[PDB]
């Protein structure tokens, strides 16, 4: 069983240090190259460099010269990236890699990825939510909704009648905004439920512990 | 450098049907060209090798095939454990270059959305800012545009809209624009306004409120 | 030390030991049969050295294919059996060519001279073809996979090997003369074969027990004309081609070891003791190569390693040609030494070419680009086995020491182009 552990979800100031660390196991790091690859968020697969552990000699991608550091340890069997001046754009999730020659036909084996976050921010959230039904003539689902915005640096859960919603509950991927980030979720159905006894919003921020429930009264 | 290019970002398609993902150099890389797939929050796992060759291990549908400088793998009889990403590497010479992917998605048939418009909450009226959110959700193909009219006025800065993905349920997708505008800005207007300019039908499907509701 | 000797990594160090050292005896004796018969001339017997050439130029790739097809003990004792088979008839024919019959008349203009030539030449082809075969069906396989993912100890096996080969290529002949002394012709040549017979008997059983012991040897994945194509589109496509074609190119250079040079420095002849002193300083260097590469191997990137030998090697031959040169005994002395200098750096260079070829290649397609780097190497082998001839002419031999000089020139920018598009153009 070979594999290659990485240590994960940094998350950094910029224009700081890190350096991420990716452990083989099962294999020699010695006996192959160990690549590291970036994979910025909707993006396309970026190559940094290599690094030959016998004699540590690297090479990298020419965009990656000034700013990346790839190191080994052959004693802890195991290799680093170090990425310096940190900026917005480094934030991505990097891939430890692993080839036989100079010229392998492929990456048989990855590491599971690491996230890195470089950004200048921290705080809990702010969820505003209402059901707006006026001027309507005949209800469509009463299409309740939710809006969790400014979260300092979290991935909020919200979920719906805590788990006695149904499968009308569209959680929109979260976006940022000055630094900070913004979500929604909506859901519509039984509208009966609508105006009348109803259900309601709970939304938990963990790096805030900001567990908080809000019911949508109507319009 | 050599810089692989995939000219299809998205492929429609169906259960059982023959999908040909294409790979096309910018120099002669030769057989030098591998092909990964990869699944949402996972590492990009190996399908096919030197162009041709199919890795021990995985399964006998996948083909691939291509010399010099345009290459292609084959989907036959496509599965539901397909749906993925794929790209092709290319190792001819340094620095490596990955194709930039391409993404297979499950065809439906075809759907307008359910258009909501949800004026601006009160807790969030004395806070400032006032963002109004349309919750197009259900809709047929991807694509979609919303219409940010207050005042009959397009307003293009100050939106944000993001996009569900492909419902294992129903394959269909949902959308949710919200222009942030200030808590002096929703005042100094009257008019607020979101149309859906969707395939389904030439009609656009336009939701609005009023202020003096 | 007993367990370290029944440790596979030596027992094939024998098994390739006893085929290298075994065959090239083989050959030289044959050699000297032939040329025993007809007096050594531009078309007796130099029709040989030719047709070996030609026919493993021609069929290597396929051989090489059909290796990576089967097995890998079937093919190997396919390889060895029919070896054997070969060597063992051809001495037989020679041997009753040599008692019964020796000069008799036929008929349709046949005569002992086309008779004998068409069957010992069969015997010849099916001889070479083993032996070159063995080598790829076997040596770099079995390199590749007894070693294992791990290097240092493969890089170490591989520099071995070639010393073994340095030493039977430089003892051949020494046995040859000693077996001339009390084997001469009627005896030695079967003396030699029943040997063959019995080295071949016991490859067998060794090859046998060495794939006993490391397991993994059991796993695996106009006709003709089709597969030779396919085997040369393979091998233009690799990205490895480039320094490939440096490799061959060092194949061309005739001033080397024994040759053309050492037959117009023969001519001279310092001494009989001389001669020997030249032979054992060429040996020295070639041993010497392995070494170096080796450190710098270990010291420096392996596609470094290249161009710093590269340097070397025309640095030598800096030496050679300013040499021949002699502007404002001596130069013969100097081509020598030029000569010897190239042979460190050559050797080294071939170390590394092959290690390259042998990782950065799939494991089905290793036969095949073996194969055909053979077949490169001996068509740049050719043109210098063709510059024999046309040009014989030791007067101006200096002009045509100058385009060896320009070959390999060509062949180590060809591999430094190799090396700035595999690494960062900064070293």
């Amino acid at each position: 069983e070979v594999q290659l552990q990485q240590s994960g979800a940094e998350l950094v100031r910029p224009g700081a240090l890190v350096k991420l660390s990716c452990k083989a196991s099962g294999f020699n790091i010695k006996d192959y190259y160990m690549h590291w690859v970036k994979e910025r968020p909707e993006q396309g697969l970026e190559w940094i460099g290599w690094i030959d552990p016998e004699n540590g000699n690297t090479i990298y991608d020419p965009k990656f010269q000034g700013k990346a550091s790839i190191t080994a340890d052959t004693s802890s069997n195991t290799a680093y990236l170090q990425l310096s001046s940190l900026t917005s754009e480094d934030t991505a999730v990097y891939y430890c890699a692993r080839k036989r020659g100079y010229y392998g036909p492929y990456f048989d084996y990855w590491g599971q990825g690491t996230t890195l976050t470089v950004s200048s921010k921290t705080t809990a959230p702010s969820v505003y939510p209402l059901a707006p039904v006026c001027g309507d003539t005949t209800g469509s689902s009463v299409t309740l909704g939710c809006l969790v915005k400014g979260y300092f640096p979290e991935p909020v859960t919200l979920t719906w009648n805590s788990g006695s919603l149904s499968s009308g509950v569209h959680t929109f991927p979260a976006v940022l905004q000055s630094g900070l980030y913004t979500l929604s979720s909506s859901v519509t159905v039984t509208s009966s439920t609508w105006p009348s006894q109803s259900i309601t919003c709970n939304v938990a921020h963990p790096a805030s512990s900001t567990k908080v429930d809000k019911k949508i009264e109507p319009a | 450098d050599i810089v692989m290019t995939q000219s299809q970002k998205f492929m429609s398609t169906s259960v059982g049907d023959r999908v040909s993902i294409t790979c096309k150099a910018s120099q002669n890389v030769g057989t030098a060209v591998a092909w990964y797939q990869k699944k949402p929050g996972q590492s990009p796992k190996l399908l096919i090798y030197s162009a041709s060759n199919r890795y021990s291990g995985v399964p006998d549908r996948f083909t691939g095939s291509g010399s010099g400088t345009d290459f292609t793998l084959t989907i036959s009889n496509m599965q539901s454990e397909d749906l993925a990403d794929y790209f092709c590497q290319q190792y001819g010479s340094y620095p490596l270059t990955f194709g930039s992917g391409t993404k297979l998605e499950i065809k439906e048939a075809e759907a307008a959305p359910t258009v909501s418009i949800f004026p601006p909450s009160s807790e969030q009226l004395t806070s400032g800012g006032a963002s109004v959110v349309c919750f197009l959700n259900n809709f047929y193909p991807k694509d979609i545009n919303v219409k940010w009219k207050i005042d009959g006025s397009e307003r293009q800065n100050g939106v944000l809209n993001s996009w569900t993905d492909q419902d294992s349920k129903d394959s269909t997708y949902s959308m949710s624009s919200t222009l942030t505008l200030t808590k002096d800005e929703y005042e100094r207007h009257n008019s607020y306004t979101c149309e859906a300019t969707h395939k389904t039908s030439t009609s656009p499907i336009v939701k609005s409120f009023n202020r003096n509701e | 030390l007993a367990n370290y000797l029944t440790s596979a990594k030596f027992l094939l160090y024998l098994g390739h030991s006893l085929s290298t050292w075994g065959d090239r005896m083989w050959h030289f004796a044959v050699s000297v049969f032939l040329v025993e018969l007809y007096g050594n001339s531009l078309l007796l017997t130099a029709v040989y050295g030719l047709v070996v050439a030609g026919s493993v130029l021609v069929l290597g790739a396929i051989i090489g294919d059909w290796v990576d097809k089967n097995a890998r003990l079937k093919v190997a004792q396919t390889s060895l059996v029919i070896q054997n088979v070969s060597v063992i008839l051809c001495g037989i024919i020679l041997m009753m060519v040599f008692l019964h019959k020796d000069e008799l008349l036929t008929m349709y203009h046949g005569w002992v001279l086309t008779s004998c030539y068409i069957l010992i030449i069969t015997i010849a082809n099916i001889a070479n073809l083993a032996s070159t075969a063995t080598a790829i069906t076997i040596q770099r396989d079995w390199i590749v996979v007894v070693a294992g993912e791990d290097r240092s100890k493969l890089a170490n096996m591989n520099a071995t090997v070639r010393r073994i080969d340095q030493l039977t290529n430089i003892l051949a002949p020494m046995a040859v003369g000693q077996i001339m002394t009390y084997g001469s012709p009627v005896i030695g040549c079967g003396f030699i074969s029943g040997w063959n017979l019995v080295s071949m008997c016991v490859e067998y059983f060794l090859l046998w027990k060495v794939y006993q012991k490391t397991p993994a040897l059991a796993v695996k994945a106009a006709e003709p004309f089709r597969t030779f194509r396919d085997g040369w589109v393979s091998y233009y496509n690799q990205p490895i081609f480039l320094a490939g074609m440096g490799l061959a190119f060092l194949y061309m250079t005739v001033l080397g070891f024994d040759c053309i040079t050492t037959g117009y420095a023969y001519t001279q002849g310092l001494s009989g003791s001389v001669l020997s002193i030249l032979m054992g300083a060429s040996a020295i260097t070639g041993i010497m190569g392995t070494v170096a590469f080796t450190w710098l191997r270990r010291k420096c990137g392996l596609v470094r390693t290249g161009l710093i030998s590269g340097w070397a090697q025309i640095s030598c031959l800096i030496l050679c040609v300013i040499s021949v040169f002699m502007p404002g005994i001596i130069s013969v002395s100097l081509l020598f030494a030029g000569v010897i200098a190239a042979r460190i750096g050559l050797w080294s260079f071939d170390l590394t070419v092959t290690q390259l070829l042998q990782e950065n290649v799939i494991e089905s397609e290793r036969g095949i680009i073996n194969g055909v780097q053979n077949s490169m190497n001996y068509l740049l082998d050719l043109l210098h086995f063709i510059m024999v001839i046309l040009a014989p002419n030791p007067e101006a031999f200096g002009l045509l020491v100058l385009i060896s000089v320009s070959f390999v020139v060509m062949g180590h920018i060809m591999y430094f182009r190799f090396a700035q598009k595999t690494l960062g153009n900064q070293l």
